[PDB]
């Protein structure tokens, strides 16, 4: 049910 | 248990069992699950050679000697039988294939000026 | 065998925290909060036109997208390659060497009009 | 994956099937045997042989050219 | 994935389903708290077989160090749920 | 090359006779077939080896998709000992897994027949190492044995997989992908064989016990 | 084959050597043996770009077959009669090779009789 | 009956077939508990800073520092030029060099002789 | 270490699992899964420790001789085809502190609730360390077992990296 | 020849379009697996046209279009050999990759990095065609090593698995 | 979606190969306590599966049905060309 995916910062 | 003092540079470093990291218990809560080590534990002199991506020492279902005999025995037997089959080939009971024009002398490369020795073929 | 009373108590206390943590990982309906976009008019048209899912709806949509792909990935590239080969590559010596076509007996050469003599009559056979 | 028939799973029971996958599967299986039988009927010589292998021990000693042993 | 998720009720409904198919356990005298070696009087060899049937049931192995502690259906349910990160 | 391929085709085929992982049986099947190609290069049949590459591309790539379909349905279970009873549960995978095996083993007039049979005949009627020829023929029999192993354990018998399994092969992407390579594994060899120009002189006249070697050994 | 058992496990002197045959002269036995014929000229095979191994005495049928295929395109099921002729000729060509092997066998088996009759009487 | 297992350098003896895992008296029972005491103390020290929420660095491991140090900087000062090292150094240090010298020197001397005599085929060799 | 009882049970599990690999078919496995059971029940009521050790010692050798060379392994177990497959996607939770505020604004609820876990961990650390000192011998912890929380409102000692660990099947 | 040459190079260039449009910003994701699968389909169609011409009249050609580097008496050009082997393997390779890529849209649907998976599948296909079409041994060596690296990147797809890296 | 597990009392070891296991296990003073847990494999749609020679012939009868018509359309229609 749309769990949060822990990812490293992709902004940079 | 330090390494023997034979002047090879080991010093007082421990001589831990020469076991790969694959043999370690995989279900234990290791500090480093991939390396299977605990923080502060002494590291084997050849730890880099005994990581799970390298030399493995885990027990085998068959003895080391018996595997070597069978693997070498297989390779040795096959090579010997490939030599027997090379000195005693298998061929169909036919004569040589026949080609025209002096065995295609000009087609297969040849001095167009020099006339070849005629190789005419007959009927049967 | 079996957990000791302290082991059961800890496993149970940790279990409550684990479930609470796993529950907190669920996204709320609002999330993700996407920022404003610059929606294009062409995209606008297809969304409403394809909200009913009719068979004659996507057939036009499928043809529309394949026509675009052919124009931008086959026709445009081949135009560039043909210009490259024709006016830049084939103008240099020994750049495109074609194996000469096979000439069989009884053929006519389109460039000189000669007729290749037929083969000598086969002696005889059947089957 | 995210698409297709929503075949609900079953517990200790035979899985649900769609009639589409049982007709396509049976069609291609029948296509295979038609091809094998059709090809066999017209091209049986490509699996059994084409030409008669001569028996050398039947050729007369004259066509081969063997002369009489006395000569 | 493309597989159905697990629920605490679903895990419980399947742990008991396997045990109720165990001819050495009486169905009616069975719940989610029956200690195997203190209520149903099972030999510790049976608990090895029972745990084996719980890893063939869910398709994941239970290590022996942690396997010889789940002496009750609930502990099996609380271990499978923890391993697969079930929370509801 | 003739001896290098002969040792490879026989050795890898022999290994596949006991592998339980499905993706490894097919992998060892591939290694056995590559050795067959190098044997063809050894008997001076370069164009037949190329044909076996084109034919082997179809019916081998399909097998991995079929095995991939089975593995995906059993929750990443790759061991054939935890398969079974999938004949009527996955009808299209079963159909594809059967055409590919028959094409692999050299069923007449499928895609594999138009390359393997010519290769075997070209090997029996050639001035070639005798031991290499025997290993090639023994490897052909081994090819049919491990094909039966996949079909028997993965499709026949009673199921041996977990209780809650979502066996579902009803995705258009999966069916369409296998469908095209199933048509190729039936007709691709025929089309190519009748369109490529002849570049050698095929050996068509031979004893009856050399024309049917590939077919007879396969049945055994 | 069966002749292999007659050359490796038997008498090696009365069996043809595939890399040296034919041993006896072409006319040894044939009084007026005819010479073989080639219907296709070199320039015709050269222009058809036949592989050197295809330029045997069956080339004329092969040339006809290849010409037919270029003209029957895209019908790849045509020219199934021209192709058959080229295959039948190769069968006839292959048969002659078999006779040469048999001719060698009998002459070799007949040249051993002299070594028996000669040493026997003398 | 049961062919005895023959351990080797690369095939360790299984822990189930080891005679040392069945004849365990109180002396070994105590030892197996002293090791766990050392292991637990080290584990506690690691966890008291691994779990610390004010830490945003690397938990320096003396065991890793000793391993890297023992492998690089501690070798020469604990080396003695005795008979073993002197022969091993020459066998692995000078041996391969001399062997490859005669392999190439002989090969080039042979080839050089042929070139001057014209016995070597260099018909199309114009790149070197 | 392992006591005598544990070795017998661990051997029993291994023998059945390897036996199940030789049998494949369930009915055959069930038939030989009960013959093997009798081999343990027969000596179940042994009282002589020395004889029991010998039986286990010879049982292990009989197992090593008859073990399957390619025993079945569950996909996720060490040695399986799916072991450690999803470690590529397990990302630690501390990586979120480096997220750009632009990325953090897309999940206002998640990071407003993750902050509460921050406070709970931060305010519970002192009591966490304090409890471990008072419940530990002078020499030091002689085992890896951790005591549970005693009072109410105190979380179990050393709980963060067991509670916030990555999920088994992330993205 | 003006069509045999152009359509033989368009197939190779068509397979590089998805790579170029992804290493740059000229497309939108969430359709990339389908976008790459569509390119293979068209490349297969374009590759069949030269193949039919070959089957018709056995036409062949060698395209040495770019002079890359000359080393004294050695001239190295980007040469393509569109012959029997190249004209009959390219259509077959694209056909199988067409099915595998469509199959992989279902097998890798849940993978977080499906887009990179298809890009790596396409890079392998590009280098295999370089190997197949190479007319000189240096260019053949480019595709010979390229296939090895893509195999390395794809075998160790799940890089957290030690056995995969090994 | 709470899956409704079917009744557990339906799983019985009579009429299945597990029956023959009990006969040869009862003949030596033993029983199969897990016989019912394995019973679902030999019951329902999974029962009476095909054999190997029967699997290879999947679709043969339909394939033969088309083949006879094809050749039937060959024997006929051959007199017009
Ligand atoms: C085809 C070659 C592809 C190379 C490649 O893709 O590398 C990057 C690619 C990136 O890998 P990735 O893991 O998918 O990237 C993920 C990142 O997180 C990136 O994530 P992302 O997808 O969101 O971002 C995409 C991209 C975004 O990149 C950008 O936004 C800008 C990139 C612009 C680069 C332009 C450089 C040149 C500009 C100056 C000249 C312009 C002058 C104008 C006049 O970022 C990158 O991929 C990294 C930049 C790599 C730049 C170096 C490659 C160019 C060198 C030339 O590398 C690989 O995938 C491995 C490929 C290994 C090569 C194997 C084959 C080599 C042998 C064959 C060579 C063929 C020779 C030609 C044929 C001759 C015979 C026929
Ligand atoms: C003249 C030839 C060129 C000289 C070099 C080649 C000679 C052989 C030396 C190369 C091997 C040693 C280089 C370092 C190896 C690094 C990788 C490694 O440790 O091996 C682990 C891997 C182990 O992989 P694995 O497939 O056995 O995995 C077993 C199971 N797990 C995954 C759990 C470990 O072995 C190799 O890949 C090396 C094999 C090549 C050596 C044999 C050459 C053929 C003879
Ligand atoms: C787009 C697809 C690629 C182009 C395929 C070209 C197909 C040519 C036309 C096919 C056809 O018309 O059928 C030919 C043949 C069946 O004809 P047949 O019944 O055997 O003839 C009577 C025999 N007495 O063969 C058939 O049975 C028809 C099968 C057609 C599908 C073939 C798919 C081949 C896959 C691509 C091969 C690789 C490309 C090189
Ligand atoms: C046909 C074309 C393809 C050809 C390729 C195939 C060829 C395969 C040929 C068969 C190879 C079989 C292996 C034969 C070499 C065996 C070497 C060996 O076993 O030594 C290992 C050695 C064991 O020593 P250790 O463990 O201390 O105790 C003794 C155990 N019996 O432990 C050691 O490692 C010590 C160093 C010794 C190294 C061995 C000697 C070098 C060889
Ligand atoms: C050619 C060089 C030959 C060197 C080998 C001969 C030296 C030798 O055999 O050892 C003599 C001596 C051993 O003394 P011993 O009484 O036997 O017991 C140890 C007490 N010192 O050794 C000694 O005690 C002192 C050391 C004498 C040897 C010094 C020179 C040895 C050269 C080592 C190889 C150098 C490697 C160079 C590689 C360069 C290219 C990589
Ligand atoms: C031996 C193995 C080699 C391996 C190579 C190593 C990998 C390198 C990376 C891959 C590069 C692939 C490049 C393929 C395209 C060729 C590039 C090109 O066209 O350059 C211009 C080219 C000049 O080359 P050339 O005439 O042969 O003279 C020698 C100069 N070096 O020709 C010209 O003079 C100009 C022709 C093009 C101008 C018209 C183009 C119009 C296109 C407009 C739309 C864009
Ligand atoms: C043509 C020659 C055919 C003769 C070989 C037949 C064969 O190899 O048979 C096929 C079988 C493969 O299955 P399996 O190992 O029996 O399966 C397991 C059943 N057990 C447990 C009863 C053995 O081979 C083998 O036993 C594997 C070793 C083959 C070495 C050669
Ligand atoms: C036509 C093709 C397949 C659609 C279908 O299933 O019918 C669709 C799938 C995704 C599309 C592509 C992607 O949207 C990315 C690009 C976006 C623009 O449409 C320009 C070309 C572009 C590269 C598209 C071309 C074409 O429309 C594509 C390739
Ligand atoms: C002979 O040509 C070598 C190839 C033989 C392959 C084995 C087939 C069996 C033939 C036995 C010899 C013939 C006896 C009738």
């Amino acid at each position: 049910k749309r769990l949060f995916i822990i990812k490293p910062s992709g902004f940079y | 248990e330090p390494y023997p003092d034979d002047g090879t540079g080991y010093g007082d470093y421990p001589k831990l069992p020469d076991r790969s990291q694959q043999e370690r218990d995989p279900w234990y809560d290791w500090d480093h699950p991939d390396l299977r080590l605990n923080w502060g534990e002494p590291m084997h002199w050849d730890l880099d050679m005994y990581i799970r991506n390298r030399v493995d020492t885990s027990p085998t279902p068959v003895n080391w000697n018996l595997m070597c005999k069978h693997l070498f025995g297989f390779v040795a037997f096959m090579l010997f039988m490939f030599w027997v089959g090379e000195t005693y080939p298998a061929y169909q009971p036919v004569g040589p294939k026949q080609y025209p024009y002096n065995n295609l002398y000009l087609e297969r490369g040849g001095d167009p000026n020099k006339e070849p020795e005629p190789v005419v073929h007959y009927e049967i | 065998s079996g957990y000791t009373p302290e082991e059961k108590l800890r496993l149970q206390q940790l279990r409550e925290l684990r479930r609470r943590w796993l529950k907190d990982q669920e996204l709320s309906p609002r999330e993700p909060v996407l920022p404003p976009q610059r929606v294009s008019p062409v995209e606008r048209f297809w969304n409403k036109f394809l909200q009913d899912g009719a068979l004659w709806k996507n057939v036009i949509y499928k043809t529309y997208r394949h026509s675009i792909f052919a124009f931008t990935h086959v026709l445009i590239p081949v135009w560039i390659i043909h210009y490259y080969l024709k006016y830049h590559v084939t103008t240099k010596p020994y750049t495109i060497v074609e194996k000469k076509p096979r000439i069989f007996p009884g053929d006519t050469i389109l460039e000189t009009g000669e007729v290749i003599p037929p083969m000598k009559e086969f002696p005889d056979q059947h089957h | 994956a995210g698409g297709g028939a929503h075949i609900e799973p079953r517990y200790r029971q035979f899985p649900q099937l769609t009639r589409s996958q049982v007709i396509q599967a049976e069609f291609f299986s029948a296509t295979m045997w038609f091809w094998i039988l059709w090809r066999f009927w017209h091209d049986s010589d490509a699996v059994l042989g084409h030409f008669p292998y001569p028996d050398p021990s039947q050729w007369t000693d004259e066509e081969l050219g063997i002369p009489p042993d006395d000569e | 994935s493309d597989a159905p998720p697990l629920t605490l009720e679903g895990i419980k409904d399947r742990v008991l389903y396997v045990l109720k198919l165990y001819d050495k356990i009486d169905p009616e005298k069975l719940s989610v708290n029956s200690h195997f070696m203190k209520d149903l009087g099972l030999d510790s060899l049976d608990q090895v077989e029972i745990i084996m049937a719980m890893e063939d049931e869910f398709g994941f192995e239970i290590p022996d160090i942690d396997a010889e502690k789940l002496m009750c259906p609930q502990e099996i349910v609380d271990y499978i749920a923890d391993k697969k990160d079930v929370y509801e | 090359t003739l001896c290098l391929g002969a040792i490879t085709t026989l050795f890898t085929a022999m290994c596949a006779l006991t592998q339980n992982d499905i993706k490894k049986i097919i992998a060892f099947s591939t290694s056995s077939q590559l050795g067959l190609m190098m044997v063809t290069i050894g008997i001076n049949q370069p164009y037949l080896a190329f044909l076996h590459i084109c034919t082997h591309a179809f019916f081998k790539a399909m097998l991995f998709m079929c095995s991939g379909s089975i593995i995906h349905s059993l929750n990443d279970e790759q061991d054939i000992r935890k398969m079974g009873g999938l004949f009527k549960a996955m009808p299209f995978t079963t159909t594809a897994l059967i055409v590919g095996s028959l094409a692999l083993t050299g069923m007449p007039f499928l895609t594999g027949f138009y390359s393997k049979d010519l290769i075997i005949e070209a090997a029996n009627t050639s001035y070639t190492n005798a031991w290499a020829l025997l290993m090639t023929l023994i490897a052909t029999s081994f090819t049919a044995i491990y094909s039966t192993r996949i079909i028997f354990f993965a499709l026949l018998g009673q199921p041996r997989f977990p209780t809650l399994v979502n066996i579902n092969e009803n995705n258009p992407l999966l069916i369409n992908s296998i469908k095209r390579l199933l048509i190729g594994s039936l007709f691709a060899g025929y089309i190519i064989s009748n369109n490529i120009p002849p570049t050698t002189i095929p050996q068509m006249t031979m004893p009856y016990y050399l024309k049917t070697t590939a077919l007879i050994v396969t049945i055994l | 084959g069966a002749h292999l058992a007659r050359r490796y496990l038997g008498d090696a002197s009365v069996e043809p050597d595939p890399l040296r045959m034919p041993t006896f002269p072409p006319d040894y036995g044939f009084p007026e043996r005819k010479e073989r014929e080639m219907v296709a000229t070199q320039q015709e095979m050269n222009d058809a770009q036949l592989v050197l191994q295809q330029r045997d005495y069956c080339a004329h049928y092969l040339i006809r077959f290849l010409k037919c295929k270029r003209d029957s395109f895209p019908n790849f099921l045509a020219c199934k009669h021209e192709r058959h002729d080229w295959d039948y000729c190769e069968h006839l060509d292959y048969v002659k090779r078999m006779k040469e092997f048999e001719r060698e066998r009998r002459l070799l088996q007949r040249k051993k009789r002299r070594e028996q009759r000669e040493a026997d009487m003398a | 009956s049961f062919p005895k297992y023959e351990a080797s350098r690369l095939s360790s003896l299984p822990t189930t077939l080891d005679p040392a895992e069945y004849d365990i008296s109180s002396e070994t029972r105590k030892a197996q508990a002293e090791r766990l005491a050392i292991r637990s103390r080290l584990k506690r020290e690691y966890q008291l800073q691994y779990y610390d929420p004010s830490r945003r660095g690397v938990i320096e491991d003396p065991a890793l520092v000793r391993w890297t140090y023992a492998r690089s900087a501690n070798i020469y000062p604990n080396f003695r030029p005795n008979t073993k090292t002197s022969l091993l150094g020459a066998l692995f240090g000078i041996g391969p060099l001399v062997f490859w010298y005669y392999v190439f020197k002989t090969d080039r001397d042979r080839k050089e002789k042929l070139i001057q005599e014209g016995k070597l085929d260099r018909t199309f060799n114009i790149s070197y | 270490y392992l006591t005598h009882q544990q070795k017998v049970l661990r051997l029993y599990k291994r023998a059945l699992r390897h036996l199940e690999s030789w049998c494949i078919h369930r009915d055959k496995y069930r038939y030989f899964a009960c013959l093997l059971r009798a081999r343990f029940d027969e000596h179940k009521n042994e009282k002589d420790m020395v004889k029991a050790t010998q039986l286990l010692r010879e049982a292990e050798e009989e197992f090593w001789h008859g073990q399957h060379p390619q025993p079945y392994i569950f996909p996720e177990s060490p040695g399986g085809t799916s072991y450690e497959r999803y470690e590529c996607y397990k990302v630690p939770e501390w990586c979120l502190d480096d997220w750009h505020p632009s990325e953090k604004a897309m999940y206002p609820d998640y990071f407003a609730k993750r902050e509460q876990w921050k406070k709970l961990r931060r305010e519970s650390w002192e009591r966490e360390v304090k409890q471990l000192q008072e419940e530990t011998p002078v020499g030091g912890p002689r085992t890896e077992a951790l005591p549970p929380a005693r009072k109410q409102g105190d979380l179990p000692p050393l709980w963060w990296h067991i509670v916030t660990r990555p999920r088994e099947r992330p993205m | 020849m003006n069509m045999f040459s152009s359509l033989s190079l368009v197939t190779l260039l068509l397979l590089t379009m998805p790579i170029m449009m992804m290493s740059f910003n000229t497309y939108k994701p969430s359709n990339y697996p389908l976008y790459v699968k569509t390119a293979i389909s068209y490349a297969f169609i374009t590759s069949m046209i030269p193949t039919m011409m070959f089957i018709h009249s056995g036409q062949e050609l060698i395209i040495s279009n770019w002079h890359w580097l000359t080393i004294q008496t050695l001239k190295l050009s980007l040469s393509f050999k569109m012959d029997y082997f190249s004209m009959m393997f390219i259509p077959v390779a694209l056909f199988v990759t067409w099915s595998i890529m469509e199959f992989s849209m279902w097998y890798m649907y849940s993978d977080p990095n499906i887009n990179k998976f298809f890009k790596y599948l396409l890079l392998f296909l590009i280098t295999m065609l370089i190997l197949v079409t190479a007319n000189n041994l240096f260019q053949l060596f480019i595709g010979w090593e390229g296939v090895g690296i893509m195999s390395f990147l794809l075998i160790g797809w799940w890089y957290g698995r030690a056995d995969a890296n090994t | 979606s709470k899956m409704e597990l079917p009744d557990y009392k339906q799983w019985k070891i009579e009429g299945t190969p597990l029956e023959t296991v009990q006969e040869k296990l009862a003949a030596r003073g033993l029983r199969d306590p897990w016989g019912r847990n394995e019973a679902w494999r030999y019951m329902g749609g999974f029962a009476n599966n095909v054999s190997f020679v029967g699997a290879l012939l999947k679709g043969f009868k339909w394939g033969f049905a088309a083949f006879v018509v094809a050749i039937g359309a060959e024997y006929y229609l051959e007199s017009q060309k």
